[PDB]
RNA sequence: CGACUCUCGGCAACGGAUAUCUCGGCUCUCGCAUCGAUGAAGAACGUAGCGAAAUGCGAUACCUGGUGUGAAUUGCAGAA
RNA sequence: ACCAAGUGUUGGAUUGUUCACCCACCAAUAGGGAACGUGAGCUGGGUUUAGACCGUCGUGAGACAGGUUAGUUUUACCCU
RNA sequence: AAAGCGUGGCCUAUCGAUCCUUUAGAUCUUCGGAGUUUGAAGCUAGAGGUGUCAGAAAAGUUACCACAGGGAUUACUGGC
RNA sequence: GGGCGGAAGACAUUGUCAGGUGGGGAGUUUGGCUGGGGCGGCCAAUCUGUUAAAAGAUAACGCAGGUGUCCUAAGAUGAGC
RNA sequence: UCUUAAGGUAGCCAAAUGCCUCGUCAUCUAAUUAGUGACGCGCAUGAAUGAAUUAACGAGAUUCCCACUGUCCCUGUCUACUAUCCAGCGAAACCACAGCCAAGGGAACGGGCUUGGCGGAAUCAGCGGGGAAAGAAGACCCUGUUGAGCUUGACUCUAGUCCGACUUUGUGAAAUGA
RNA sequence: UAGGAGGGCGCGGCGGCCGAUGCAAAACCCGGGGCGCGAGCCCGGGCGGAGCGGCCGUCGGUGCAGAUCUUGGUGGUAGUAGCAAAUAUUCAAAUGAGAACUUUGAAGGCCGAAGAGGAGAAAGGUUCCAUGUGAACGGCACUUGCACAUGGGUAAGCCGAUCCUAAGGGAAGGGGUAACCCCGGCAGAUAGCGCGAUCACGCGCAUCCCCGAAAGGGAAUCGGGUUAAGAUUUCCCGAGCC
RNA sequence: AAACUUUAAAUAGGUAGGAUGGCGCGGCUGCUUCGGUGAGCCGUGCCAUGGAAUCGGGUGCUCCAAGUGGGCCAUUUUUGGUAAGCAGAACUGGCGAUGCGGGAUGAACCGGAAGCCGGGUUACGGUGCCCAACUGCGCGCUAACCUAGAACCCACAAAGG
RNA sequence: UCGUUCGUCUGACUUGGGUAUAGGGGCGAAAGACUAAUCGAACCAUCUAGUAGCUGGUUCCCUCCGAAGUUUCCCUCAGGA
RNA sequence: GGCCGGUACCCGCGCGCCGAAAGGCGUGCCCCUCGGGGCACUGCGCUGCAACGCCCUGCGGGCUCUCCAUCCGACCCGUCUUGAAACACGGACCAAGGAGUCUGACAUGCGUGCGAGUCGACGGGUUCUGAAACCUGGGAUGCGCAAGGAAGCUGACGAGCGGGAGGCCCUCACGGGCCGCACCGCUGGCCGACCCUGAUCUUCUGUGAAGGGUUCGAGUUGGAGCACGCCUGUCGGGACCC
RNA sequence: CUAGUAACGGCGAGCGAACCGGGAGCAGCCCAGCUUGAGAAUCGGGCGGCUGUGCCGUCCGAAUUGUAGUCUGGAGAGGCGUCCUCAGCGACGGACCGGGCCCAAGUCCCCUGGAAAGGGGCGCCUGGGAGGGUGAGAGCCCCGUCCGGCCCGGACCCUGUCGCCCCACGAGGCGCCGUCAACGAGUCGGGUUGUUUGGGAAUGCAGCCCAAAUCGGGCGGUAGACUCCGUCCAAGGCUAAAUACAGGCGAGAGACCGAUAGCGAACAAGUACCGCGAGGGAAAGAUGAAAAGGACUUUGAAAAGAGAGUCAAAGAGUGCUUGAAAUUGCCGGGAGGGAAGCGGAUGGGGGCCGGCGAUGCGCCCCGGC
């Protein structure tokens, strides 16, 4: 939108807003990130830590399918239980969710659970996952 | 180069005006391809217009080994077993896959199943007026025949989603999942030191 | 009162701005696939009652023929 | 030493020279400034491009606040 | 004997990034089909050095010379 | 006599790699500060005193000097002197 | 006597080569930083980097002498064509605005400012004091992480050339070798 | 000041709204009247002769005094600098609107023949010749012209070219080359075969094709006439030659 | 006696002047002690006339970003230099960026900082004319035959008579 | 370019036409001379609107707020963070 | 004596009489004791100061317009610069053209929509002025929803305190008490790299009751994000123009 | 989309794909080799004929150092077997392609005007109010536009139906069998060199050297040896569609430009003109509705002038719509002693301003509305 640009607020006005000491030349500081350890070093230093240097070990043609595991924490899982089946249920009989069915691999124990207890089917889970759905009365099982 | 900004990282050091691809012609792609499909299905017409059948194959790659989608075309297998020979399945309709395999068994009879309710739902006329012979059909069957179109055997992606209601037994509740994870992570990397162990055994003992 | 210089106004010059246009340009989109030894693209010279250029044509030379249309071409003259 | 800048302060050998120094006359051959007055006033000897020689230096291209020789000096008609 | 003192030199100078190489440490991680097993690649901590010492890999000449600029800067008058 | 006549002869030569030589030629470089620049120096890393105006900071090619080391003891501690 | 690979030999010279330097001596002059002849602790001469000579020659550099003369003392006069005036024809450079001075202050040399001097229409021909006059983004000097020509003991390369193996490349004989 | 922001003014389109205009739109002109701190705006008068404006939203090649800015136009300079080499013109008459400049006659001079004379090669291309002519052009002028317009004009067995080779160029098979292209002696059934024969066969084949000189080499012409303009030798007359 | 010092200023430097204070009670500790011995903290309950003068809403918190990174001048302290309208520092202010009144004239000297106006009064500086305002009222000194002398900065004059 | 004055003029002489050599190439009795008014590397087009820490310019109004020439690092000192 | 102002309240006026109008006129308490003085109860409404002039289509009135005169002020603009009127550069004049834009990535701010989601942006369908509009997919496309490790891998077991806007309860109220958002400060728990630790169980190399840490994370104990649009800024691009 | 990612990189500046997944579009084929041997069954050419893009006869020739047929790894040759499957030309069309024609309604009344296409009145068409022309803003004046109608000519090798012809002992499918089972060589592959790549102990490619195999060969993104595992079969060839498209030809559009803009060129523009050449390269649109483009008289050598004539108008007069500024002439006015212009004041002249400046409102008395 030209008619806001502030360029045509200064029309009239010789410099521009560049100043007339220090003009608006072409690449005074040279182009792009040149001059990272030179004459940027402490905009380098100071914004970009880590920036410059080789850490770790090549990984030849990675594949990111091989490296995909989605996630999903218990407090998420009675979201998952639809109403009707929530209602059904005993002291002893829990609704079974296949997380694998909603797009997750593995179960994390982040958040809380409520008492009914819930049995989580995956393909992965950690430690305090298990140890909470199994404080709440509920299973855990594994499949592939 | 000056405040706290991201690195730039803009790759626009060559002649990239000369390759800029604009795409005021989007509007008229539509169109030639819908007029493309228009006259097509005319010339095929009874023949629908999605095309020759496609086979139920997994998806590759960890990421999507979960899901369902077509495949080129059947195994000879599929072909054989559902007793349409090789040479005649283009001709009616199926696509072939000379080069498809066929490890697991439930890949196999669902695809089986496909060819024989495709069978079932397929009619083909004559190849001349009157003579009717192996594998024709009945003038009435004949007459009720319409270009079928869209998706006449659709592909259900995967597993629907269905959250039962069991009994939560001792057995379940005494089960480790996380125990089961970790030993059998560990029998993996011990497998070479163990067969090693092993082999060694009866080289000398 | 005058001459000269400067200046204000009216009129008249000089020049081609402005306005109003536009058989031109630019941009996008679509369809199609057709040069040549059977001599192409390009070059040259000719060619009309009155023509230099452009346009057209080739000693059948601003055209011959067929077909469609249906009474003009036009700057002047003439067969009509 | 004073008042006093009214008047005057030259001809030549050698040197591009300012400077100098001799010859000679003279009353005297004082000292200075004016964009170190004065190049659309001259001249172009020197210096101060490009040619060239010598000496010293430099491996060399070349250097020389060393010596040498040859090397374009434009315009007024405006205002004052 | 002990309280204590001792993390170099009584105190104030005496020293060095990334990339690379090399060494030490784990009965460590990876080489992506699975193993054994040389080799390689990593993790942590040192050394090999940047003295222009926050760290380019670097000889002249130009009088045959060029360009962008500078009165931020010399060579002449003027000024203190 | 199925040798045109001679000379060399599986060495020359060719092709591909390897080492050496190569301003004949190509490309490029040839710091900074600086009472102009150059030459000199280093006031570029860096310590003590002073300049420095009794807190701290404080300049100059300011002043008088120093640094790139040396030490199994010249490190540690105890005792005696 | 120290030293060197050798220690500048024959010759030549204040030379187009000598700083000092206008060297010292003589000659030329009235008077010579000039010239020529000598002298040689030669800043910094010297032998095909050729040394020393040299008749003839030279639009080559330099000194002197006779003749000649307006080069000069010292200017005057004459001729033609201009300039000049007229008819006809008729540009360009340049141009912030302009156009009289003295002193002061000021970016430290004003046409304009401050304070003084002054100052009267309109015109013609000249002149070179000023307009820090015109011409040209100083060629000197510096700066630039701009060049280029040339050089080399700069860095990095490269054509060429030399050298070896293999290939082309077959045949068979001996001597030391394994 | 450098710099930042807000609120406005102005220009041209697009979506919408509201309107003016042959009873005179836009643009332009004015010593016309006003509004606003200002950017700007409104009206009057004139000129013109067919388009235009305001408001909301939105959009942009949107505002000039500079850039030794770009293109065009215009001044002062200025009726000024200037029209000065190659010795030189004068008198009558004709012509004509108009004569220093055209034409005829007379006089006075110059080039002085290594010419200011008579003819060509290159280069030009109609400038050649006649008739006529308003402007322009011929740095004054012109009745005039190398200008403008309309016509006319270049005649060859004998002059040339054409033929031959020079230095040299191009080139087929072959050699190289990614290919365009580069190599001619490298020697290949080298291009071409030539000659006698036809009534068919014979012989011979050697250093070999083409281009390259209007000054080199070379079949053959002379004299006299003729036009406004062609010819000395192209036309006519006569006489020859290859 | 800058690179000597016993002594030792003026100016300038630091801290404090309560509600973010104090106490009693009963708890915690893996720290500390011979030890409730302490150190600290936790919970509760009470008190605390606001604890010098003056002045006043806060960058208090956070973000995004422009320009600038040649300075120069004056009084004072101060280094090199014979000195300089020279070079380099310390504190403050000015100019740069700013007009206005005065110093004749001037970037930073004196006064003073600003919307467009009416009236009044001032600051610096002045009151013979130029030039608004007294040839005002007083007292002395000076007589220049050198241009007497006459404006902070400031446009000099010294030793010596 | 012009005037006067000069150098050479049987020779390493003057000259026309033809032909050969083309740009890091030619050609040079050598001056970096000449190669179409262009030469210490011609001319033409393109890559190319090449890059510039350097010079010049950078277009309407009002209102409000309003600086810096100092620190640290940089082949950094006319620049930038 | 000068400048401003002219009253919608402050003053002032009517409500009773006298008086042209100033102004006066009543009663009672206190005071001196002349003059007279001071206080008193107070109410309803109302509420832009005047008097005369001059001119009235005129030779009048005023004017922001034009010219001229006079006094005071007053150097030429743009630019770089510590400093420009400069003996610094550019500018003879006029008209027209003439320079921070487009695009990609990111960031902060603001607006819009939806919200643990959010995008329909490659396609498909449909659409008769529309290359538009409208529908459809996504059960996993991008970004977000989880992080620490070089990697193998593991992956948040549920927070207290101080100050706090605001609300509520109590008090005649000043003061008190209760709960306390955002934000600031303080101390912790948990996940992970590294270290440390080890009951039990177990497939003997795994698990992990308990217990940790002057260590490290762009962590968690707050789901806030995603899409679009605009200014500004950095960067790449001819990149404000030459 | 992956993805500014893995990687590559003085690991600096920077650079940078692929797999998976989602769409558009989908289609697979044919050779060589052991396999005619009672028999080259194949192919070209001349000539002759006919139904003529070909078929037939015949004579020459190619080819056995190999034409045809089979066969291509998914296989295949064989053997057996109920079985299951196969030949073409007519006739009319539908679609797509080009072309020519035909198609609604006012020019009714008044005014202005040169001109009515403008205003007012009264009407009409509209599946047609896209656009253009015609003397000023025209749905109805003309061409066109909407709905479609008609007539002519093509290419077509796509399918839609009626007609006759009836596909086979050949081949193919399918069922079993296990005997066979042939599969591309200076090529692959390895070394080394150079280039290239994101490809990192080497991604592709190329030179040279070495140089294969047939329980064998190529891969599984870190060089190496062994065991296993997944995977494919190079060294011969053809193959639509989805995609690209500053040229060519034919169209349709636009929030684009409006004669210094837009292409260099709106015009006899790649023109004039320049350069030996390669090359360089402009300027320049607008009378009027209609030429009605100014007869004639008079002065002049003429060009022209003055009268006149045409026109709505020429003062719109053949570079002619409008017609700005700089700069210039004439007429009128004003001022001036080495600049002028400028800011504040006011005075004199001008020139101009009547919304420049009022004559109305309340009581009243009639005399009518
Ligand atoms: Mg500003
Ligand atoms: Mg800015
Ligand atoms: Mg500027
Ligand atoms: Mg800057
Ligand atoms: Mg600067
Ligand atoms: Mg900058
Ligand atoms: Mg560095
Ligand atoms: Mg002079
Ligand atoms: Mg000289
Ligand atoms: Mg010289
Ligand atoms: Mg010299
Ligand atoms: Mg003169
Ligand atoms: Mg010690
Ligand atoms: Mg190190
Ligand atoms: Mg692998
Ligand atoms: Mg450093
Ligand atoms: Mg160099
Ligand atoms: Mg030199
Ligand atoms: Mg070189
Ligand atoms: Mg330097
Ligand atoms: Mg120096
Ligand atoms: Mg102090
Ligand atoms: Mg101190
Ligand atoms: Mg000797
Ligand atoms: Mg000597
Ligand atoms: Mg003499
Ligand atoms: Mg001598
Ligand atoms: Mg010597
Ligand atoms: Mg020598
Ligand atoms: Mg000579
Ligand atoms: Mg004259
Ligand atoms: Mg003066
Ligand atoms: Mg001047
Ligand atoms: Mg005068
Ligand atoms: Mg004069
Ligand atoms: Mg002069
Ligand atoms: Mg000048
Ligand atoms: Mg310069
Ligand atoms: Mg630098
Ligand atoms: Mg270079
Ligand atoms: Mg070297
Ligand atoms: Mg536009
Ligand atoms: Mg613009
Ligand atoms: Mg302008
Ligand atoms: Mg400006
Ligand atoms: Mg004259
Ligand atoms: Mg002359
Ligand atoms: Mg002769
Ligand atoms: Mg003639
Ligand atoms: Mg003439
Ligand atoms: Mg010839
Ligand atoms: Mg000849
Ligand atoms: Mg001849
Ligand atoms: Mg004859
Ligand atoms: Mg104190
Ligand atoms: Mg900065
Ligand atoms: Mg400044
Ligand atoms: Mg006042
Ligand atoms: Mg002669
Ligand atoms: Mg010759
Ligand atoms: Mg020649
Ligand atoms: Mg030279
Ligand atoms: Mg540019
Ligand atoms: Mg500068
Ligand atoms: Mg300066
Ligand atoms: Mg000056
Ligand atoms: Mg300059
Ligand atoms: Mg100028
Ligand atoms: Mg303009
Ligand atoms: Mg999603
Ligand atoms: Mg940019
Ligand atoms: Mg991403
Ligand atoms: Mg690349
Ligand atoms: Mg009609
Ligand atoms: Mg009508
Ligand atoms: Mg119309
Ligand atoms: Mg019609
Ligand atoms: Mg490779
Ligand atoms: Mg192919
Ligand atoms: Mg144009
Ligand atoms: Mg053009
Ligand atoms: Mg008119
Ligand atoms: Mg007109
Ligand atoms: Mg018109
Ligand atoms: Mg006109
Ligand atoms: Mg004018």
């Amino acid at each position: 939108t030209t008619r806001f640009k502030k360029n045509r607020k200064k029309r009239g006005h010789v410099s521009a807003g560049h100043g007339r000491v220090g003009k608006h030349r072409k690449h005074p500081g040279g182009r792009g990130n040149a001059g990272g350890m030179h004459h940027h070093r402490i905009l380098f230093d100071k914004y970009h830590p880590g920036y410059f240097g080789k850490v770790g070990m090549r990984y030849f043609h990675k594949l990111s399918n091989r490296f995909y595991t989605p996630t999903v924490n218990v407090e998420r899982l009675w979201s998952m239980v639809p109403s009707d089946k929530a209602a059904e249920a005993g002291g002893d009989k829990a609704p079974v969710v296949d997380v694998s069915q909603f797009g997750y691999f593995k179960v994390l124990g982040k958040g809380m659970l409520p008492e009914k207890p819930i049995v989580v089917k995956a393909k992965l889970i950690s430690k305090i996952a298990e140890k909470k759905i199994k404080a709440a009365g509920g299973a855990v099982v594994l499949v592939a | 180069v000056k405040h706290n900004n991201v690195i730039p990282n803009g790759h626009f050091k060559k002649h990239w005006q000369n390759y800029v691809k604009t795409w005021f012609n989007q509007p008229a792609r539509k169109q030639r391809r819908r007029i493309a499909r228009q006259k097509k299905a005319v010339k095929i017409f009874p023949r629908p217009t999605s095309g020759p059948l496609r086979p139920i194959v997994q998806c590759q790659t960890r990421k999507y080994n979960m899901k369902a989608r077509a495949g080129r075309g059947f195994t000879l297998e599929e072909l054989k077993s559902a007793g349409i020979p090789k040479k005649l399945a283009p001709t009616i309709g199926i696509s072939v896959d000379h080069r498809r395999k066929n490890r697991s068994l439930e890949g196999m009879q669902s695809n089986i199943q496909r060819l024989k309710t495709y069978k079932a739902k397929l009619v083909i006329f004559p190849r001349r007026a009157r003579k009717v012979k192996a594998g024709d059909s009945t003038p009435e069957e004949l007459a009720n025949a319409t270009q079928v179109q869209g998706d006449y055997m659709p592909i259900a992606r995967g597993e629907k989603r269905s959250v039962e209601v069991v009994k939560v037994t001792e057995e379940m509740k005494e089960f480790k999942a996380y125990g089961k994870l970790r030993v059998e992570r560990m029998n993996q990397r011990q497998l070479g030191a163990r067969q090693k162990k092993a082999a060694e055994a009866e080289k000398e003992e």
